[PDB]
RNA sequence: GCAGUCAAGCGUUCAUAGCGACAUUGCUUUUUGAUUCUUCGAUCGGCUCUUCCUAUCAUACCGAAGCAGAAUUCGGUAAGCGUUGGAUUGUUCACCCACUAAUAGGGAACGUGAGCUGGUAGACCGUCGUGAGACAGGUUAGUUUUACCCUACUGAU
RNA sequence: UUCAUCUAGACAGCCGGACGGUGGCCAUGGAAGUCGGAAUCCGCUAAGGAGUGUGUAACAACUCACCGGCCGAAUGAACUA
């Protein structure tokens, strides 16, 4: 302890009698060794033995090419229909959005329907009673904020969606406020700092989600410009 | 589904089948190897099993807590008097196994075996061995090329050999019949000595020592039909459980088409043979040699056996071998006493056993006076005497 | 305190995603079909999110435990560490794996999706998800733990030093013979090769004076350096000189040696007095009028004590020792046994009882060929320590000796020897 | 633990039964083989008696 | 399973009263979950009732809803079918905001707080018959229920919550109606907590004794009084400890906290 | 570990979920609570020991500044019918304690009544405090 | 002085008694502990291995001076007669019968003076206090009653546990006539008796104690040429800034 | 996941269309380990007893690690042997503290439904209904009962 | 299959050379080809990088890249199936 001790160690004895003969040898068999693993190593320890070695050519290979090679339109418009990135998503069936829930101590009733994908309700929700409800939204399926993306500058931002005004399945669904894949919705964009002439400021735009969040918990969109 | 909960098994699977064993005596299934370098002698001798009693003894064990410190300890008995060699049997060898290719008997034999040869012994004749008795004659022609063919042929020999039950206070009159192995060199010296031999006795301090690790083989103590709980170690169900609570319940909730070998059942308790090992010998005592029971430390002139004799058996008026701890087996039974298959690596195996004192008191209830004299002295004078 | 030195490895992060992603396809159950009950998909989903979870909080929860908080320390710990580890670039990296302890958010949100899987593919990508969140965080945690596992390796190698205990220092010029001061005065590895920076850390030794523990501090170097410029080496000298509550010796060689020049040595040690104006200092030289000058020089400082000396003879080493510990436990006794007595109540006379044997016997000499053979030995020669039986007689004294191997009866017919045995 | 079928421990083993074991066990064969052939001898005297 | 039950009543509400117990209200608050609806759901209208006003004199209740009122409405309240106080007030502060709800058709009122404050009572006072159970023990009300009036203000009923602060103490949530003393193991411990607390002049009115020192001897003395003893002479210092913890929760020992 | 001596074995008295008595003046009266240190790991089975076996217990009886608290030691009664290995079955007139640190060392610094001998030879500060061996 | 451990414990009344003229030891695996002595004392003395009622802890269970040795009731007569054989017909050996069988906890003694634990008399201890021996005291130390444990004596010093006053170390030395010191064992311990054997030559104790520890022993003790407790005078500080 | 960058190759008989492995950027909220930790709508858990899988928790043998020693981390062969006792039903799709060498995961049922044990008829409160009654609920009480047959299994002739 | 080297001697082995301005410039306690940043030039050459790695506190030493001697005829790389 104390300091780099085996250092020292090192330069006042030495490392040992069998040392560099050992390490030559461990280097010169490594060449069998490596073929030996590929041949064996059943299942996903040589799956992964072959991404390893797949990724590690790929290294040389660039590091080689580095070495070796190390040995008409204007600037301004360089660089550069009205139909959305989207159109013609996959249809969902009602059976497929809808989940049955049936009440009653001998369950025989049913008439309540659960949503079980993702869904926009609004800022001042305040749940129906039970008696009157049918249509259930639950919380955990509740999405504020989106991911929208530019696709200029590639930016993205996380910001609160503001409403729904379409999805392409049965516009009971846009009432309902379903993000489904393809389903356009208005996001605030004032962290952008938009403004018209006129010197108005934009917080509203549209934009159209590109997942399916009933799959993933993320809700990612792309700007309609 | 994965039981929620591991346990180990409740019994052991190499103990079975759990039947009764298919005779009285156990049958010895290996003998230690021979060095042919060494004397000729007995792999094993016989035994009937008298009781249990009490010792202490003088412990020289270093490491132990015990060390130079008095324990006390429980020994068994066995009644061993004087073994009568009869014959000779030679083992070859094949590649199926071992064969007997010839058994030669002696010339006189006892009432004792011919009627462990006879099933109804007061209605014959007794007609047993007088053939052979005959071909004993003037050269014994026939004698002398079998046991030629023994010298010749035949690997390994062991030794036909009965017991003296006669000696014994056991009411049963017909001797047991066992084949010892010769463990010594010279297949022509072993046939040798067992010729000798014939019609002659072997006692057990010419088999066996003090400090001598010995095996016992016999058969344990038939209890009858028993239920799982008591034959497997198995719980009891809390009570008042359906179709009754000794015994398992079920499987569990995963469904067979059959059962197992291997789920407890009911079934025979005991009579199984059994083989236990490695048992420390603590006395050879003698019946010729009074004060048997008595000690360096005691010098208290009185024989082992108990006062009014051991329970279910009788006294010890014949050579005897003292072992510790408990070895299979019930008393008025045959044991035999085997010599521990291999060298034992043990301080256990060397340590001189020295005893103290030795138990007399009587079995037949809590016994407080070790002799008979000493009941007298304590006790005092009665009505009955003056 | 004191060698944190059970820190577990910090693995990079590439590393650490196979252990905790391995861990959960080997340990968790792999096989669920679609045949089975939903219920059981979102169990066996739910089950693997979690315990992935978990994995990764158990190991980053062992990194900052494990680790010290440079702040609520000492300060001299402290500031040695910040010296050497830069205290800012510290608290991020400990900081960035605080936020990413996220993972439990991720965990949470993904498990109550998980409550309203209705298919299998669905379920699935859900986990894949998460598990991929996880993976992102810890992607971005690449730079961070390659950092971690070196501090880790040399604040392990640190020494173990008290500030508070009766300590003192070792400074001078580089090249001087501080170092194998302690060499001689202590056991300690420590290299005294010929030039300025051999060292390049603090050393610490201990030794033994009047049933005390003390600690010897070698430093590597001090240069004369205007301060407000200076290498992380010799601010490591500059803050042990001031934190701790020792004596300290300045040894100057009065000699052309060393590669340094008597008025850089004046030099150096007017310009680091304003450190010592508390610190018990001690000049030691180790064998013209402007040098001797240059000496009263530091003799007109109000608390100075010069010595000469050498490494050449090993008396006026272990002197000047007990001259710098007795300096030291003065003022220490002053910043801070009774025994009784009869009283004279009898005239009875008592005196130590002591034989002859004693006094004519002969100590023992471990190491010489004709001893005591000390039974030890007798056991070594017999047999070992739990082989050998020793006779607890051959000891006893008798009238006759011929009776060694006898043993006295204990019970007779119904009696007892020990009651009956009088010897009248 | 170290199993009972562990090489280094049957190899200790095989190690102490050379000695001071041995010696022991052989030792009982020479006493029994000579009380073995006084049991023979008594025989014969008292065969002898007749 | 408690906290899904409050977070159920909180989205199907309108309105959330918070119920205090006027002996504690700062212990009996829970601001969690008034930061939550300030952050997650400002269009919920979170107001106080201080209940349990008759344990206490008027010039605390009407100090502590000074203090309150600067943040919160803040009404004052007491529980009973027939002896009631801040019924009508209460009323006329849900029809106003019935008022200002004219568009939903009808109007959902959450009660949240501790357990053992009374929300189940001032529902049963509201409507003036048993609507729901009521028990002296804290947690009877194990699942919400939906009571109506007026055809448009919806009552619910939500059962008790403690946030886990660890800053809290088992004593301090001992001494706010929490816990159901029969299971905890030693109940003596906590005796210097209840004589801290309350007033010895009470204290000897309602127990009838008088002039003890140490807790220890006080609970001896009781059990003497009260021939609660065991097989013997130990007087069982246990079962009397829960007893007086019931009490002083209960409210047969008075009791109160200042404010400010 | 803190123990002198081997593992040797005397008959179990003590189950888990039993009152024994303090008799020293550390202030406890009583001790219940789990804990056997050296107990086996066996399905169904009871954690009871002696031999001056170590246990952990709490004070049901005693000053409230050690009621509440986890603390480990060492029987020194039992009540049960044990053997010595040296003759007689021996057995005491109650089950007996007490108290002290996971070393072996006692928070208290004299014992009342008799001590176990096995127990006093296992313990050494057990037989410093004991002024009565059997 | 001397340190040394057997099996692996600073406490020496799990092993050994020591007077002037003789030592007993308890029985192990091992004769490291017995070889301690011998090297020290050589054959000088008797050296003697045996239990006391098979037990090892034989410094706790025994008492005796030069001129005697007493032992309890629980000793057996092999071991009694074993002591007999081992021991010169100087010492006269006797079974006690009394309620308090550790003798060494119960009793602190040298060759001129003894404490005991202030409970029961008896017609031999009565008649001990002059035949055997001589002065005999009932006297608690510092509310310690188990004065062999927490006092070690011998007749040119005593030591005793930390925890005592000075009034009580003034009153006591008075009357064992001979000065006291309040001092620690082996790290900190209160329990001198079993921690340390010492007489008027020789000192045995355990690994673990300090050496400002062993400075006092040998201090109080008057071990090295010369050391007539007053060194003290010199170690004053260290034991200041030990403590 | 979404949207992108790059480029090893593929490349309508395209050089300047398209596809594209390995790498890599942004979004997820923050830079100084203060995060008070804070739960948000799912249409089972517990006894006896046996075996099996390895995706090995411990034990056995090895490799690499700034691995001084001590302890520990990562990994290779390995399923031979073991993998507990309890508290908690205002509930547990679980957690808590202890003992321990260790307190590893699963299957043979739950790919409709199958040992033994907890979790329709009467009555009350709540929501709704003109009502009969129903339920968003909640509470309470509440009778399946083999084997003597074949096979298997266990022992016995 | 394609592209390359070869009796003006290929591939593999051993041996030797592997230089000079120059310890190139910044930097630092020190860094001389080899902790780092940025230049990356000329000279003499058969060839010899302001240097491919080991190493030193720094130099040193060894090494490859490149050249030559001995050896005496085939060899290497990338691809496809
Ligand atoms: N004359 C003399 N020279 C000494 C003595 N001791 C050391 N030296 C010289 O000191 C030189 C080495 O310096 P170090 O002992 O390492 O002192 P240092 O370099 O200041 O130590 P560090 O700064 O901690 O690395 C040696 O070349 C010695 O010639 C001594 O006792 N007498
Ligand atoms: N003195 C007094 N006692 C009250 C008052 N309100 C309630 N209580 C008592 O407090 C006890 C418990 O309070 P609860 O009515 O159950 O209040 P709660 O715990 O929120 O009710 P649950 O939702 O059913 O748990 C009741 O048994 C009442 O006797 C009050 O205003 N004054
Ligand atoms: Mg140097
Ligand atoms: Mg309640």
């Amino acid at each position: 302890p104390q300091n780099d001790y085996i250092e020292r160690h090192i330069k006042q004895h030495g490392k040992r009698l069998d040392h560099e003969e050992r390490k030559r040898k461990r280097e010169a068999r490594e060449s069998h060794k490596i073929s030996e693993r590929a041949q064996k190593l059943t299942g996903w320890k040589g799956k992964q033995f072959a991404k390893k070695r797949y990724a590690e050519k790929v290294s040389m290979r660039k590091k080689i090419k580095a070495h070796e090679q190390s040995k008409a339109l204007p600037t301004y418009l360089l660089d550069r229909k009205f139909s959305v990135p989207l159109p013609k998503v996959r249809g969902i069936s009602e059976e497929e959005m809808f989940k049955v829930i049936k009440t009653g101590k001998s369950r025989s009733k049913s008439w309540k329907r659960m949503i079980t994908k993702h869904t926009f309700v609004g800022e001042g929700f305040t749940r129906r009673p039970v008696k009157m409800e049918r249509i259930i939204r639950p919380s955990a399926l509740r999405q504020k904020k989106a991911n929208v993306t530019h696709p200029e500058l590639g930016v993205t931002v996380f910001l609160p969606i503001l409403a729904v005004k379409k999805n392409p399945q049965s516009p009971m669904y846009t009432q309902l406020g379903v993000l489904t894949k393809g389903t356009i919705i208005e996001v605030n964009v004032s962290e952008l700092g938009m403004v018209t002439a006129g010197g108005k400021v934009v917080w509203g735009k549209y934009a159209q989600v590109t997942n399916e969040p009933d799959r993933d918990g993320c809700v990612n969109a792309v700007l309609l410009v | 589904s994965h039981r929620k909960y591991e346990a180990p098994r409740h019994g052991h699977l190499g103990f079975l089948p759990r039947k009764r064993a298919a005779s009285i005596r156990a049958r010895v299934k290996a003998f230690p190897k021979d060095d042919r370098s060494k004397p000729v002698a007995l792999t094993s001798f016989l035994g009937y099993k008298a009781g249990m009693t009490t010792i202490v003894r003088d412990l020289d064990r270093p490491g132990s807590k015990f060390h130079k410190r008095e324990v006390v300890e429980a020994v068994t008995v066995v009644d061993t008097p004087p073994v009568v060699v009869v014959g000779v049997v030679g083992y070859v060898e094949t590649p199926r196994g071992l064969r007997s290719l010839t058994t030669v008997w002696a010339e006189h034999l006892s009432d004792e075996v011919k009627r462990r040869f006879y099933k109804n012994w007061y209605k014959s004749k007794k007609k047993a061995f007088t053939k052979y008795s005959a071909k004993y004659a003037q050269d014994g022609a026939g004698i002398e090329r079998e046991l030629a063919r023994i010298k010749k042929y035949a690997s390994v020999v062991r030794v036909l050999v009965h017991t003296q039950i006669r000696k014994t206070p056991l009411a049963q009159k017909k001797a047991h019949l066992a084949e010892i192995q010769l463990n010594g060199g010279s297949i022509s010296e072993k046939v040798d000595w067992a010729r000798e031999h014939f019609e002659k006795t072997v006692a057990v301090d010419s088999v066996f020592e003090q400090n001598e690790m010995i095996d016992a083989i016999a058969v344990t103590k038939g209890h009858g039909f028993e239920g799982v709980t008591h034959r497997w170690g198995t719980k009891k169900l809390p009570r008042k459980t359906h179709r009754g609570l000794r015994k398992v319940a079920c499987i569990g909730a995963w469904h067979p088409a059959h059962v197992m070998w291997s789920v407890a059942r009911a079934g025979q308790r005991g009579y199984h043979s059994r083989t236990s090992i490695n048992h420390k010998i603590y006395r050879v005592g003698k019946g010729d040699d009074e004060a048997n029971g008595a000690t360096s430390f005691d010098r208290t002139k009185k024989t082992i056996t108990p006062m009014g004799g051991f329970v279910h058996y009788g006294e010890i008026k014949n050579d005897f071998i003292m072992v510790k701890g408990c070895i299979p087996g019930n008393r008025k039974r045959i044991v035999t006493l085997r010599k521990s298959l291999y060298t034992n690596t043990s301080r256990k195996a060397l340590e001189e056993v020295s005893l103290k004192w030795i138990d007399t008191a009587s079995k037949f209830g809590k016994g407080r006076f070790q002799t008979p004299a000493e009941k007298h002295a304590f006790m005092g004078t009665l009505k009955k005497d003056l | 305190q004191l060698s944190w030195k059970d820190i577990p490895t910090v693995a990079p992060a590439n590393d650490l995603l196979d252990i905790v992603l391995n861990r959960t396809q080997r340990k968790t159950p792999t096989v669920i079909r679609p045949g089975f009950k939903i219920t059981r998909i979102r169990a066996f989903y739910m089950r693997k999110v979690k315990y992935t979870g978990e994995g990764f909080v158990e190991k980053f929860e062992d990194i900052l435990k494990g680790f010290p908080n440079i702040n609520d320390v000492h300060p001299f710990h402290r500031d040695l560490m910040d010296t050497l580890y830069e205290k800012n670039h510290y608290k991020i990296s400990l900081a960035a794996i605080s936020r990413a302890k996220l993972v439990e958010q991720v965990a949470r949100d993904y498990v109550r999706l998980l409550k309203f899987g209705q298919s299998l593919f669905q379920c699935k990508q859900l986990k894949r998800a998460a598990l991929g969140r996880m993976a992102t965080i810890v992607k971005k945690l690449r730079d961070p733990l390659a950092y971690l596992e070196q501090v880790r390796q040399h604040i392990g190698r640190l020494p173990s030093i008290d500030p508070n205990t009766r300590t003192l220092l070792i400074c001078g010029y580089p090249n001087v013979g501080k170092s194998s001061f302690l060499r001689c005065i202590t056991k300690s590895d420590v290299d005294v090769q010929p030039y300025a920076f051999t060292t390049k850390s603090l050393y610490v030794g201990h030794f033994d004076y009047k049933y005390l523990r003390f600690q010897a501090i070698d430093t590597p170097g001090i240069l004369d350096r205007p301060t407000e410029e200076m290498n992380n080496i010799e601010m490591q000298s500059i803050y042990a000189i001031a934190h701790l509550r020792s004596c300290v010796l300045y040894f100057m060689d009065l000699s052309e040696q060393c590669g340094f020049t008597i008025e850089a040595q004046v030099k150096l040690f007017h310009s680091i007095k304003p450190l010592f104006a508390n610190k018990s200092v001690m000049v030691v030289i180790n064998t013209d009028e402007e040098r001797a000058q240059l000496l009263e020089s530091v003799k007109e400082v109000p608390g100075v004590e010069i010595m000469t000396s050498s490494c050449q003879l090993e008396e006026n080493v272990m002197e000047v020792r007990n001259k710098a510990c007795e300096k030291l436990l003065a003022s220490r006794i002053e910043n801070k046994i009774h025994v009784a007595q009869p009283q004279a109540r009898d005239d009875v006379k008592r005196t130590p009882f002591i034989p002859e044997s004693v006094k004519n016997l002969k100590k023992y000499d471990p190491e010489d060929p004709n001893r005591r053979k000390l039974a030890r030995d007798i056991e070594a020669e017999n047999g070992g320590a739990g082989v050998f039986n020793v006779n607890l007689k051959d000891k006893y004294l008798l009238e006759d000796d011929e009776w060694k191997n006898d043993i006295m009866p204990e019970i007779l017919d119904g009696k007892n020897v020990y009651d009956f045995l009088d010897p009248e | 633990a170290k199993s009972l079928r562990a090489s280094s421990h049957l190899n200790a083993k095989s190690v102490k039964r050379r000695g001071v074991f041995q010696k022991a066990v052989d030792a009982r064969e020479q006493r029994i083989s000579d009380k073995l052939k006084e049991d023979l001898l008594k025989q014969k005297l008292e065969d002898l008696k007749k | 399973r408690i906290w899904n039950e409050l977070y159920k009543v909180i989205d199907s509400s309108d309105v959330v009263i918070h119920v205090l117990d006027a002996r504690d209200p700062l212990g009996t608050r829970c601001k969690s979950v008034e930061e939550y609806m300030k952050k997650e759901t400002p269009h919920k209208h979170l107001i106080y009732v201080l209940n349990k006003c008759d344990l206490v004199p008027t010039w605390v209740a009407a100090a502590w809803v000074k203090h309150l009122s600067k943040e919160r409405p803040t009404l004052a309240f007491h529980a009973s079918i027939t002896n009631s106080f801040g019924k009508g007030s209460l009323i006329q502060l849900l029809r106003q905001f019935s008022q200002l709800h004219t568009d939903r058709k009808q109007i959902s009122v959450g009660f949240i707080g501790y357990p053992n404050t009374g929300k189940s009572s001032i529902i049963n006072t509201l409507r003036k018959k048993k609507v729901c159970q009521v028990a002296p023990i804290p947690g009877e009300t194990k699942v919400w229920q939906y009571i109506t009036l007026m055809k448009r203000i919806f009552l619910i009923d939500c059962p008790g919550i403690v946030p886990p602060s660890s800053k809290d103490s088992e004593e301090d949530i001992l001494f706010r109606g929490v816990v159901r003393v029969e299971h905890v193991t030693h109940p003596e411990q906590y005796i210097p907590g209840v004589l801290k607390r309350c007033q010895v002049k009470h204290l000897e009115r309602t127990y009838e004794i008088s002039g003890w020192k140490d807790a220890t001897e006080f609970i001896e003395i009781l059990a003497r009084k009260q021939g609660r003893l065991l097989k013997g002479g130990e007087p069982d210092e246990s079962g009397v400890s829960k007893q007086i913890l019931n009490d002083f929760n209960r409210g047969k020992i008075p009791w109160f906290v200042l404010p400010p | 570990n803190g123990a002198q001596g081997t593992k040797f074995r005397i008959s179990l008295g003590l189950p888990v979920g039993a009152i024994m008595n303090c008799a020293d003046n550390s202030g406890a009266r009583n001790l219940y609570i789990i804990a056997v240190k050296g107990s086996g790991s066996r399905l169904n089975r009871l954690p009871a020991a002696s031999l001056g076996d170590m246990v952990m217990a709490t004070v049901k009886k005693g000053k409230p500044e050690l009621r509440k608290k986890v603390m480990p030691a060492i029987v020194v009664r039992q009540a049960k019918s044990w053997r010595r290995r040296d003759g007689v079955f021996l057995y005491f007139e109650d089950n007996a304690g007490v108290i002290a640190n996971p070393k072996g060392e006692m928070k208290g610094s004299a014992i009342t009544g008799p001590v176990g001998k096995e127990c006093a030879d296992l313990w050494p500060r057990v037989a410093s405090n004991s002024g009565v061996v059997v | 002085a001397t340190r040394t451990q057997f099996e692996n414990s600073n406490e020496i009344g799990v092993f050994s008694k020591l007077t002037n003229t003789y030592c007993l030891v308890a029985v192990g695996g091992s004769e490291n502990f017995y070889s301690a002595f011998e090297a020290e004392l050589g054959d000088a003395i008797p050296i003697v291995h045996t239990t006391i009622a098979g037990t090892r802890i034989i410094g706790r269970m025994t008492a005796g001076n030069r001129r005697g040795l007493l032992v309890p009731t629980q000793t057996t007569d092999q071991e009694l007669q074993h002591l007999r054989n081992s021991l010169p017909d100087s010492v006269k050996i006797q079974r006690v019968e009394e309620r308090l069988s550790a003798l060494g906890n119960v009793i602190c003694c040298n060759d001129y003076v003894a404490l005991v634990h202030p409970d029961i008399d008896r017609e031999t201890e009565e008649l001990i206090s002059d035949v055997l021996g001589v002065e005999v005291f009932r006297q608690t130390i510092s509310g310690n009653i188990l004065v062999g444990s927490y006092c070690s004596l011998s007749n040119q010093g005593g030591l005793v546990h930390p925890q005592t006053s000075v009034q009580d170390q003034e009153e006591l030395s008075s009357l064992l006539q001979v000065p006291l010191v309040a001092g620690t064992v082996n790290r900190g311990s209160s329990v001198v008796g079993a921690g340390m054997v010492v007489n008027d030559y020789l000192a045995v104790t355990g690994l673990d104690t300090t050496a400002p520890e062993l400075s006092v022993i040998e201090s109080i003790f008057r071990l090295q040429d010369a050391q007539p407790e007053s060194i003290s005078g010199n170690l004053r500080d260290t034991l200041i800034e030990t403590y």
